[PDB]
Parts: C-alpha cells; structure tokens; sequence
C-alpha cells in the first residue's frame, strides 16, 4: 500500500493532485548525490554527473539524493510513499559524491547543465559555509534564465543574531528552505538569518532510498524539496508563469509563523499558490 | 600547484583569449577540471601554478570577472 508523507499533505499537496495538478511535464533537476534510476517508486527521466570519480547520475552512492528525489516526485500509485509532484519529470544533476561531499566547480557545471537542458526547477539540498562569486553567478544565471532555484537553507540552528544560512541558499536569487516539523515548530538545527524565505517539513521526512527501501530523514535537506516539488506542482497547472510569479505566489500564499529571522515568510501553501 | 581555483571571465573577453588562457594555464602546469560556456557566464575551474594565480589576480577587471578557491559543499 502507499503512504502519504505527512509533510506532502501538510503543505496541501494533496488538493491539488484531486484537481488533476500533479507537476506532468515539468522538469526538476535534483543537484545532489544522482538518483536511484531503479526504484520502484521513482521513474528518472535523465540527467548527467559532474562527479569526476563517479560518472553514473543513476548510481546514488550516498541516498541522499534519491531521499530528496523521492519528496519531490515518488510515484502516485499503490506502493512506497508520494511525493509533492508525483508526475514531475526527475533529473538526476549528480554533483554530490558517496561522502555527501562535491566541489563548487563541479555543483556550477550541474547548474549549467540544468539551464542548457531548460530545466524549470532546480533543487540544491546541499550547502557550504564559504561564498563564492561563480556559484553566485551560476544560480544568479539560473534564474535570469527563468528557472525557480530552491535550496536547502542549511542545518547549523542558530548563533545569536547572526546569520547561519549556507551558501548558496544565502544568496538571493535562490529560494531559502527551513525546517518545521508536523506542528509547525521550527526544527532546532534549522538555519536561520534574513536569508531565510520559507519553510517546509524537514524532520522525520518519509522518503525513497537505494535499494527499493524507504525511511525518515531530518533536515532542511528534506524540507527544500517540498517546495521545488511544490514550484513545479505551480507550473503544471499554470505553465506560462514565470519563476518570478511561481516565487511571488509561493511566498505570498504562506501560513504566517514566527518571527521571520527563524520562519522566514512562513510555512508554504502550494493548495493557495497554485491560485 | 597553489590549488584549486575557479576562473570567471569578463563577458568582452573573446573566444580565441578564452582559449589561449587556457592552454596556458596547462602549459605553466596546471589544469583544466570544468570549463562554462553560458550566455553572459564564461569560466573554468582547475589547478593553478602560483603564477597563473597571481596573473589571473593581477587581471581582475580586464580579463578576470573572479578568481576564487574552489570551495566544497556537503549534503548535511
Ligand atoms: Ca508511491
């Protein structure tokens, strides 16, 4: 049987997919760790590795990837969990070794992979401390192209009044993801700072794993792809909007929580932003 | 080598500089790991002499947009 996540229902996933919205024909990029190509619940329609000692995109050393994979499109049908956009075309953007770990260089050679394949949404539940001027330029690029760039905002919790958002979710271009949890209570690893845009359900998140396995992951890393699920659940239904009006909506539609420093806009609504 | 490096190009460099700087920065004794060829966006990453590093620092706002180290990110 098929289990609904309970942050895909809590973000109202589940009322569009009743009206026939389920993100058929657009493409989402997940730039992380490749994807799962053989899991009964993800059907993978392509992708590339900028990973120099693993050339395989389908090949998810890690799990990492094929977890996030799984929140933005498991399958609707009578196996595994459902993902936001079930019907979304997957792209595994491999980026992310075995280890978790990727150069900047090679995650901005997956970001123009995605724009020279016209992806619509980008997912990048991945983050590092240090800025950096091209991985700026390539997200910043990403946008202009008109593509909706999602990424997690980061797991380091708070420092005073200090921003702990990771690059490249601190530059704002890119939509920021927090972590909540089924109460709507801010994780307390969840990232925090101006940088934070919206947040999502990031702790015990059910997902898809390596193997034909499923299982409960923590992080923001699970929260992101809630919302590039969620843009791309937007676009099947209102396919000429722009990613300005797909973020505009987003972000104008949220449940109001905390304080914006910890909540940012607050919690998504994509029932209400798919208008 | 002085390390990993990624190298963004001024958008009115040409093609053939774009080329020569690169087969330089091999011919000095570094490497070429990426090369980005998007509307607006022209760069590569790879490992730099100490020498190409400090040209290309040397360059910054004639041939060099940026010059950075190139940094790791984690999915955690
Ligand atoms: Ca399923």
């Amino acid at each position: 049987a098929q289990s609904v996540p309970y942050g895909v229902s809590q973000i109202k996933a589940p009322a569009l997919h009743s009206q026939g919205y389920t993100g058929s024909n657009v493409k989402v990029a997940v730039i992380d760790s490749g994807i799962d190509s053989s899991h009964p619940d993800l059907k993978v329609a392509g992708g590339a590795s900028m990973v120099p000692s693993e050339t395989n995109p389908f090949q998810d050393n890690n799990s990492h990837g094929t977890h996030v994979a799984g929140t933005v499109a498991a399958l609707n049908n009578s196996i595994g969990v459902l993902g936001v956009a079930p019907s979304a075309s997957l792209y595994a953007v491999k980026v992310l070794g075995a280890d978790g770990s990727g150069q900047y260089s090679w995650i901005i050679n997956g970001i123009e992979w995605a724009i020279a394949n016209n992806m619509d949404v980008i997912n990048m539940s991945l983050g590092g401390p240090s800025g950096s001027a091209a991985l700026k330029a390539a997200v910043d690029k990403a946008v202009a192209s008109g593509v909706v760039v999602v990424a997690a905002a980061g797991n380091e919790g708070t420092s005073g009044s200090s921003s702990t958002v990771g690059y490249p979710g601190k530059y704002p271009s890119v939509i920021a993801v927090g972590a909540v949890d089924s109460s709507n209570q801010r994780a307390s690893f969840s990232s925090v700072g101006p940088e934070l845009d919206v947040m999502a359900p990031g702790v015990s998140i059910q997902s898809t794993l390596p193997g034909n396995k499923y299982g409960a992951y923590n992080g923001t890393c699970m929260a992101s792809p809630h919302v590039a699920g969620a843009a791309a659940l937007i676009l099947s239904k209102h396919p000429n909007w722009t990613n300005t009006q797909v973020r505009s909506s987003l972000e104008n539609t949220t449940t109001k929580l905390g304080d914006s420093f910890y909540y940012g806009k607050g919690l998504i609504n994509v029932q209400a932003a798919a208008q | 080598s002085a390390g990993k490096f990624i190298v963004i190009f001024k958008n009115d460099v040409s093609e053939d500089k774009i080329r020569e700087t690169k087969d330089e920065v091999i011919a000095e004794g570094g490497t070429i790991t990426n090369e980005y060829n998007m509307p607006g966006m022209k760069g590569f990453a790879g490992e730099l002499t100490p020498q190409s590093l400090t040209k290309f620092q040397g360059l910054q706002g004639d041939l060099i947009d940026s010059i950075e180290e190139d940094h790791v990110a984690h999915a955690y």
